[PDB]
Protein backbone atom coordinates (compact mmCIF):
# COMPACT_ATOMS: atom_id res chain seq x y z
CA UNK A 1 0.00 0.00 0.00
CA UNK A 2 2.84 2.75 0.72
CA UNK A 3 5.35 0.06 -0.17
CA UNK A 4 3.53 -0.64 -3.50
CA UNK A 5 3.25 3.43 -4.05
CA UNK A 6 6.57 3.78 -2.96
CA UNK A 7 7.60 0.69 -6.28
CA UNK A 8 4.95 2.24 -8.71
CA UNK A 9 5.47 5.57 -8.23
CA UNK A 10 9.47 5.34 -8.83
CA UNK A 11 8.36 3.36 -11.88
CA UNK A 12 6.13 5.30 -13.41
CA UNK B 1 13.84 -27.59 -20.43
CA UNK B 2 14.64 -30.90 -19.46
CA UNK B 3 15.97 -29.05 -16.61
CA UNK B 4 13.53 -26.26 -16.54
CA UNK B 5 12.44 -25.02 -13.04
CA UNK B 6 8.94 -25.50 -12.80
CA UNK B 7 9.12 -27.00 -9.08
CA UNK B 8 9.87 -23.49 -8.89
CA UNK B 9 7.18 -21.44 -10.31
CA UNK B 10 4.56 -23.45 -8.69
CA UNK B 11 5.95 -22.03 -5.43
CA UNK B 12 5.86 -19.07 -6.28
CA UNK B 13 2.44 -18.96 -7.67
CA UNK B 14 0.92 -21.16 -4.97
CA UNK B 15 2.22 -18.52 -2.41
CA UNK B 16 0.95 -15.16 -4.32
CA UNK B 17 -2.02 -14.65 -5.55
CA UNK B 18 -1.20 -12.75 -8.05
CA UNK B 19 2.09 -13.09 -10.35
CA UNK B 20 3.34 -11.45 -12.62
CA UNK B 21 6.38 -12.91 -14.91
CA UNK B 22 8.29 -9.88 -16.09
CA UNK B 23 11.25 -7.29 -17.83
CA UNK B 24 11.62 -4.12 -16.47
CA UNK B 25 12.06 -3.22 -20.72
CA UNK B 26 8.95 -4.58 -21.68
CA UNK B 27 5.81 -1.84 -22.20
CA UNK B 28 3.11 -4.84 -22.03
CA UNK B 29 4.91 -5.87 -18.87
CA UNK B 30 4.42 -2.62 -17.25
CA UNK B 31 0.19 -2.19 -18.78
CA UNK B 32 0.28 -5.72 -16.87
CA UNK B 33 1.57 -4.19 -13.93
CA UNK B 34 -0.45 -1.62 -13.56
CA UNK B 35 -3.82 -2.67 -14.35
CA UNK B 36 -3.02 -4.71 -10.41
CA UNK B 37 -2.08 -1.31 -9.66
CA UNK B 38 -4.76 0.68 -10.37
CA UNK B 39 -7.15 -2.45 -9.42
CA UNK B 40 -5.54 -1.97 -6.14
CA UNK B 41 -4.86 -5.93 -5.40
CA UNK B 42 -1.25 -7.36 -3.91
CA UNK B 43 0.81 -8.63 -6.88
CA UNK B 44 3.66 -10.34 -6.92
CA UNK B 45 6.21 -9.33 -9.77
CA UNK B 46 9.26 -11.33 -10.55
CA UNK B 47 11.69 -9.29 -13.18
CA UNK B 48 13.31 -12.16 -14.98
CA UNK B 49 15.93 -9.56 -16.89
CA UNK B 50 17.12 -8.34 -13.24
CA UNK B 51 18.08 -12.01 -12.02
CA UNK B 52 20.63 -14.31 -12.30
CA UNK B 53 18.41 -17.31 -13.06
CA UNK B 54 15.97 -15.32 -15.13
CA UNK B 55 16.74 -17.62 -17.97
CA UNK B 56 16.10 -20.69 -15.66
CA UNK B 57 12.46 -19.00 -14.74
CA UNK B 58 11.70 -18.34 -18.51
CA UNK B 59 12.68 -22.25 -19.17
CA UNK B 60 10.21 -23.09 -16.92
CA UNK B 61 7.64 -20.87 -18.11
CA UNK B 62 8.30 -22.29 -21.82
CA UNK B 63 7.37 -25.87 -20.20
CA UNK B 64 4.62 -25.06 -18.72
CA UNK B 65 2.83 -22.52 -20.87
CA UNK B 66 4.62 -23.55 -24.19
CA UNK B 67 5.43 -20.12 -25.17
CA UNK B 68 9.00 -17.79 -24.11
CA UNK B 69 7.68 -14.25 -24.00
CA UNK B 70 6.64 -11.92 -21.22
CA UNK B 71 4.32 -10.91 -19.38
CA UNK B 72 3.21 -14.26 -17.84
CA UNK B 73 0.20 -14.15 -15.52
CA UNK B 74 -0.97 -16.57 -12.86
CA UNK B 75 -4.06 -15.67 -10.62
CA UNK B 76 -4.90 -17.86 -7.93
CA UNK B 77 -2.54 -20.45 -9.23
CA UNK B 78 -3.82 -20.84 -12.58
CA UNK B 79 -2.00 -19.01 -15.83
CA UNK B 80 -4.06 -16.81 -17.31
CA UNK B 81 -2.49 -15.69 -20.08
CA UNK B 82 0.02 -13.08 -21.46
CA UNK B 83 -0.69 -8.93 -21.15
CA UNK B 84 -3.50 -9.59 -23.97
CA UNK B 85 -5.19 -12.24 -22.15
CA UNK B 86 -5.41 -10.63 -19.02
CA UNK B 87 -6.73 -7.03 -20.89
CA UNK B 88 -9.32 -8.82 -22.29
CA UNK B 89 -10.06 -10.88 -18.81
CA UNK B 90 -10.66 -7.56 -17.40
CA UNK B 91 -12.56 -5.30 -20.47
CA UNK B 92 -15.18 -8.24 -19.86
CA UNK B 93 -14.87 -7.84 -15.78
CA UNK B 94 -13.65 -10.99 -15.68
CA UNK B 95 -9.78 -10.20 -14.17
CA UNK B 96 -11.25 -8.93 -10.48
CA UNK B 97 -13.49 -12.23 -9.62
CA UNK B 98 -10.54 -14.54 -10.56
CA UNK B 99 -8.58 -12.56 -7.99
CA UNK B 100 -11.09 -12.51 -5.42
CA UNK B 101 -11.39 -16.39 -5.47
CA UNK B 102 -7.68 -16.42 -3.72
CA UNK B 103 -9.67 -14.87 -1.18
CA UNK B 104 -12.65 -17.27 -0.63
CA UNK C 1 29.17 9.38 -37.11
CA UNK C 2 27.89 6.14 -39.37
CA UNK C 3 24.89 5.19 -37.71
CA UNK C 4 23.22 8.61 -37.92
CA UNK C 5 23.80 9.04 -41.62
CA UNK C 6 22.70 5.33 -42.13
CA UNK C 7 19.44 6.09 -40.35
CA UNK C 8 19.28 9.26 -42.22
CA UNK C 9 19.27 7.42 -45.67
CA UNK C 10 17.00 4.90 -44.26
CA UNK C 11 14.69 7.50 -43.66
CA UNK C 12 14.60 9.31 -46.55
CA UNK C 13 14.25 6.55 -49.01
CA UNK C 14 11.43 5.18 -47.11
CA UNK C 15 8.13 6.95 -46.74
CA UNK C 16 7.66 4.93 -43.61
CA UNK C 17 10.18 3.69 -41.55
CA UNK C 18 9.92 1.83 -38.00
CA UNK C 19 13.19 1.16 -35.78
CA UNK C 20 12.25 -1.83 -33.44
CA UNK C 21 13.41 -5.07 -32.51
CA UNK C 22 11.71 -8.28 -32.73
CA UNK C 23 10.89 -9.50 -29.31
CA UNK C 24 8.77 -6.40 -28.72
CA UNK C 25 5.30 -6.22 -29.14
CA UNK C 26 4.68 -2.35 -28.73
CA UNK C 27 7.01 -2.82 -32.38
CA UNK C 28 4.97 -5.74 -33.39
CA UNK C 29 1.27 -3.33 -32.85
CA UNK C 30 3.40 -0.68 -34.86
CA UNK C 31 3.87 -2.79 -37.55
CA UNK C 32 0.15 -4.45 -37.64
CA UNK C 33 -1.03 -0.45 -37.68
CA UNK C 34 0.53 0.14 -41.09
CA UNK C 35 -0.34 -2.79 -42.00
CA UNK C 36 -4.01 -2.58 -41.30
CA UNK C 37 -4.05 1.06 -43.22
CA UNK C 38 -2.33 -0.64 -46.31
CA UNK C 39 1.11 0.98 -45.95
CA UNK C 40 4.02 -0.37 -47.00
CA UNK C 41 6.77 0.33 -44.29
CA UNK C 42 10.29 -0.81 -43.87
CA UNK C 43 11.46 -1.91 -40.40
CA UNK C 44 15.21 -1.54 -39.11
CA UNK C 45 15.27 -4.63 -36.33
CA UNK C 46 18.01 -3.26 -33.78
CA UNK C 47 18.11 -6.60 -32.10
CA UNK C 48 19.09 -8.25 -35.06
CA UNK C 49 22.03 -5.57 -36.27
CA UNK C 50 25.55 -5.80 -35.02
CA UNK C 51 26.44 -2.00 -33.75
CA UNK C 52 22.22 -2.01 -32.66
CA UNK C 53 23.06 0.06 -29.33
CA UNK C 54 25.15 2.44 -31.63
CA UNK C 55 21.86 3.00 -33.43
CA UNK C 56 19.56 3.60 -30.22
CA UNK C 57 22.44 5.71 -29.06
CA UNK C 58 22.31 7.39 -32.53
CA UNK C 59 18.34 7.64 -32.00
CA UNK C 60 18.35 9.04 -28.70
CA UNK C 61 20.32 11.90 -29.97
CA UNK C 62 17.74 12.51 -32.72
CA UNK C 63 14.37 11.81 -31.30
CA UNK C 64 15.05 12.42 -27.05
CA UNK C 65 14.23 8.77 -25.93
CA UNK C 66 16.26 5.41 -26.90
CA UNK C 67 13.00 3.55 -26.81
CA UNK C 68 11.86 1.17 -29.69
CA UNK C 69 9.91 1.83 -31.74
CA UNK C 70 10.91 5.33 -33.03
CA UNK C 71 8.67 5.73 -36.31
CA UNK C 72 9.34 7.85 -39.27
CA UNK C 73 6.87 9.43 -42.02
CA UNK C 74 8.46 10.98 -44.73
CA UNK C 75 11.75 12.04 -42.93
CA UNK C 76 10.18 13.27 -40.03
CA UNK C 77 9.79 11.49 -36.23
CA UNK C 78 6.54 10.83 -35.50
CA UNK C 79 6.45 9.31 -32.03
CA UNK C 80 6.87 6.09 -30.89
CA UNK C 81 3.58 3.17 -30.38
CA UNK C 82 1.29 4.84 -28.37
CA UNK C 83 2.46 8.63 -30.40
CA UNK C 84 1.61 6.95 -33.64
CA UNK C 85 -1.62 4.95 -32.54
CA UNK C 86 -2.64 8.59 -31.01
CA UNK C 87 -2.01 10.24 -34.34
CA UNK C 88 -3.93 7.99 -36.31
CA UNK C 89 -6.71 8.16 -33.98
CA UNK C 90 -7.06 11.86 -34.86
CA UNK C 91 -7.23 11.04 -38.35
CA UNK C 92 -3.88 13.14 -38.84
CA UNK C 93 -1.53 9.75 -39.91
CA UNK C 94 -2.83 8.53 -43.04
CA UNK C 95 -2.63 12.01 -44.56
CA UNK C 96 1.64 12.23 -43.47
CA UNK C 97 2.02 8.72 -45.51
CA UNK C 98 -0.23 9.87 -48.80
CA UNK C 99 1.90 13.27 -48.52
CA UNK C 100 4.60 11.11 -48.75
CA UNK C 101 3.74 8.67 -51.14
CA UNK C 102 2.48 11.33 -53.66
CA UNK C 103 5.91 12.83 -53.44
CA UNK C 104 9.00 10.16 -53.33
CA UNK C 105 10.76 9.88 -56.66
CA UNK C 106 11.40 6.13 -57.94
CA UNK C 107 15.34 7.07 -58.02
CA UNK C 108 15.99 4.49 -61.17
CA UNK C 109 14.38 7.15 -63.13
CA UNK C 110 16.32 10.28 -61.83
CA UNK C 111 19.75 9.58 -62.74
N1 LIG D 1 0.55 -11.89 -27.11
C1 LIG D 1 1.54 -11.92 -26.05
C2 LIG D 1 2.83 -11.31 -26.61
C3 LIG D 1 4.04 -11.71 -25.79
C4 LIG D 1 5.36 -11.31 -26.40
O1 LIG D 1 5.63 -11.48 -27.58
N2 LIG D 1 6.21 -10.80 -25.54
C5 LIG D 1 7.54 -10.36 -25.96
C6 LIG D 1 7.78 -9.08 -25.18
S1 LIG D 1 6.51 -7.84 -25.53
C7 LIG D 1 8.64 -11.32 -25.62
O2 LIG D 1 8.62 -11.89 -24.55
N3 LIG D 1 9.60 -11.48 -26.55
C8 LIG D 1 10.78 -12.33 -26.47
C9 LIG D 1 11.10 -12.87 -27.87
O3 LIG D 1 10.23 -12.78 -28.77
O4 LIG D 1 12.23 -13.37 -28.11
C10 LIG D 1 1.03 -11.14 -24.85
O5 LIG D 1 -0.03 -10.46 -24.99
O6 LIG D 1 1.66 -11.20 -23.77
N1 LIG E 1 5.73 5.09 -24.85
C1 LIG E 1 6.72 4.45 -25.68
C2 LIG E 1 7.24 3.24 -24.94
C3 LIG E 1 8.56 2.78 -25.52
C4 LIG E 1 9.27 1.77 -24.67
O1 LIG E 1 9.26 1.77 -23.45
N2 LIG E 1 9.91 0.83 -25.33
C5 LIG E 1 10.62 -0.20 -24.59
C6 LIG E 1 10.20 -1.51 -25.26
S1 LIG E 1 8.40 -1.73 -25.14
C7 LIG E 1 12.13 -0.07 -24.70
O2 LIG E 1 12.62 0.46 -25.69
N3 LIG E 1 12.86 -0.58 -23.72
C8 LIG E 1 14.32 -0.56 -23.66
C9 LIG E 1 14.90 -1.16 -24.94
O3 LIG E 1 14.30 -2.12 -25.49
O4 LIG E 1 15.95 -0.67 -25.41
C10 LIG E 1 6.10 4.06 -27.01
O5 LIG E 1 4.86 4.06 -27.07
O6 LIG E 1 6.81 3.72 -27.98
S1 LIG F 1 9.38 -5.38 -25.16
FE1 LIG F 1 8.15 -3.80 -26.08
S2 LIG F 1 6.08 -4.36 -25.47
FE2 LIG F 1 7.32 -5.95 -24.55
Amino acid sequence: LGTENLYFQSME
Amino acid sequence: LATAPVNQIQETISDNCVVIFSKTSCSYCTMAKKLFHDMNVNYKVVELDLLEYGNQFQDALYKMTGERTVPRIFVNGTFIGGATDTHRLHKEGKLLPLVHQCYL
